[PDB]
């Protein structure tokens, strides 16, 4: 139900955005995280509510939640970012949690 | 620290049942949900359903509904889930995670300020079918 | 000489901070509802001036108008009552994101649940209705008016 | 040397009176919502111990954080804001029966409107969703935390 | 002081309609709901509607709703009330009051801490038909 | 809709109480207020809230409100006591102002 763009790419060095869509009650009301999957890893907490980084998680990344809208920051691109990255929220009307379709971040 | 040790990769016919398991450490056993998600090969994410193991309560996707059971054995701290008639889109890894949020879910009780996410994850069980 | 934390009376103004709370589905000293919780909290006393970590205060010695705090040993663990006078006024710490509690329908009064280990172990209790403010962890600044005794 | 009644920073704590307050079913400077006032209301600054009623208060000279309060003048009368840091606790006066604001569902913030006459008349309003306490006049104490300038 | 001036009494033939006044003092007219309350003589008291005077809105009980007209004169601040096809038993005293509290009723809007009382009250005004 | 007793008599130095009971959208729900009407007068305000007395009415006059049914009390009664007193409340389900059907309270 949430929308993610299918790629991302940005320079080794460039601030780069991943932005989801939502409705009013998937992320209009409701708090969005954000996962960090690795190839042939299991994903990892990135976001918490809508801003917020657990303990290990560098400064570099963000999230921010505007409507029923919300994206995903990063300060600066490192080899390590080659990843797939997830959104989830609350959904009202079908689950608890609802996923988008993921994102590869790739280098340029 | 707080650990998510599953089980082993599963060969399984198609229509057999293959029951996954989810050892826990570090923490309170029966104080935060345990929750399943699912990713074929290829896809994306996708919940199965949580269970909390304080009193057996599950609540199930609109798409397993009828073909998953998930349990509970507190006195070792071992969740599991079960799935039963396997389709050939079954073959998949398997996730188990530890939810921290809101648990009261239903289609109109509680339709806004619901925070939930997924906090310490597990390694995943390639489950395959054929 | 000045008046110590351990010391409240019917009118005074207390100041709790819950630096990474964490929120808790059911807490059993509130009927089963929710609650922010926070291992580190501090309490002030705002007239006063005094404030003390919550986790460093002998909670069986915290007098209100010069008598004990109400106590309920739910299963194995002891919850002291901090009465209020209105509802308790919560909200993410630093910013304008106010929460609300779980009766914000009716005209109730509010209480600071404490759990004390008897040592130095104290969670600092606030009722809510949801994660307004998040699942946490999530700072909170709380704000009460100290009520009379429950007799 | 103390902070005068008229000076206030953000993180303070006001504790209000409302002596027979009247019931108003919608205040301009509120989005046309219900409201408690009073005519001979108190305030106080519960840190620095200075209180003042609110009639004999300049409210062109109260000053936020160094900065004048904002204004809004509905109608041909002008209304101060007071902003808020989570919602205002108002309650009766002597009872433990809590009033609960208009926005008891959202996570905004509370203000302290109040009308001033330019000599010596001013009113203090408190938003309220409905008359769970009263049609009025009724005695209601009223407890907030300071907000930041709203810019 | 604040005062609520009526009209004298009146006779009505059973079939016409009788316009009963009420005159405001002492405060802003503009302010609070002028309700209007029928006692017949014998019987007890009876809510036969408010009216804001200000916008106009009115509130019927569901008894008079298609016989009574509750107007308002800004200008002069006089409350106005029309009863219309007088049936016999509406011979009655009729008095006005100045309500407050709570003006906002419907059916399921605010089930619950609704305050509203008579403040002052008028002289009654005798309407006899026969 | 709210019953009170058609008539309470007292001796002319005693206590008295006049006692309606209504449903829970009427006195459960809402406030009750009191008034007071002698022979050939128009109501007087009585009691407003629960048990709140305007300027001018006597502190012998009392109100409370318990559950679905609400009092009205007397300290001592007096000649000029002799009066009808009517219950009003909120009717959440019928109409915002609805009356009892009044109690004559007179002397033994």
């Amino acid at each position: 139900v949430l929308t993610q763009p299918p790629s991302v790419s940005a320079a080794p060095g460039q601030k780069v955005t991943i932005s989801c869509s939502g409705s009013s009650s998937n992320i209009g009301n409701n708090y969005v995280s954000w996962y960090q999957q690795l190839p042939g890893t299991a994903p990892k907490l990135l976001i918490y509510d809508n801003n917020k980084r657990p303990s290990g998680i560098p400064d570099r990344f963000s999230g921010s939640k505007s409507g029923t809208s919300a994206t995903l920051g990063i300060t600066g691109l490192q080899t390590g970012d080659e990843a797939d990255y997830y959104c989830g929220t609350w959904d009202s009307s079908l689950s608890p949690v609802v996923f988008g379709g993921g994102t590869r971040l790739t280098v340029l | 620290q707080v650990q998510l040790v599953q089980s082993g990769a599963e060969v399984k016919k198609p229509g057999a049942s293959v029951k996954v398991s989810c050892e826990t450490s570090g923490y309170t056993f029966t104080s935060y949900n345990i929750n399943w998600v699912r990713q074929a090969t290829g896809q994306g994410l996708e919940w199965m359903g949580w269970m909390n193991p304080t009193d057996g309560n599950t609540d199930y996707a609109q798409k397993f509904q009828g073909r998953v059971s998930m349990t509970r054995d507190t006195s070792i701290s071992t969740a599991y889930m079960e799935l039963s008639s396997l389709r050939s889109e079954d073959t998949a890894v398997y996730y188990c995670a530890r939810g921290r949020g809101t648990t009261r879910f239903s289609l109109q009780n509680f339709p806004f300020d619901n925070a939930y996410y997924m906090d310490v994850w597990g390694k995943g069980t390639t489950v395959t079918v054929s | 000489p000045a008046r110590p934390i351990t010391n409240w009376r019917s009118g005074d103004v207390v100041w709790v901070t819950l630096p990474s709370a964490e929120y808790a589905q059911s807490q059993s000293a509130m009927g089963s509802h929710p609650a922010y919780w926070s291992e580190e909290a501090t309490i002030i006393n705002v007239a006063t001036g005094q404030r003390a970590a919550v986790s460093s205060i002998k909670w069986d010695q915290v007098t209100l108008n010069g008598k004990a705090l109400h106590k309920e040993t739910h299963s194995g663990l002891v919850y002291y009552q901090l009465p209020l006078m209105g509802k308790i006024n919560f909200w993410q710490q630093g910013t304008t994101k106010a929460g609300y509690t779980y009766n914000y329908n009716t005209t109730d009064s509010d209480s600071l649940w404490v759990w004390w280990d008897g040592g130095s172990k104290a969670y600092l209790y606030i009722s809510t209705y949801t994660t307004m403010l998040g699942a946490g962890p999530v700072n909170i600044t709380g704000l009460g008016a100290v009520g009379p005794n429950p007799v």
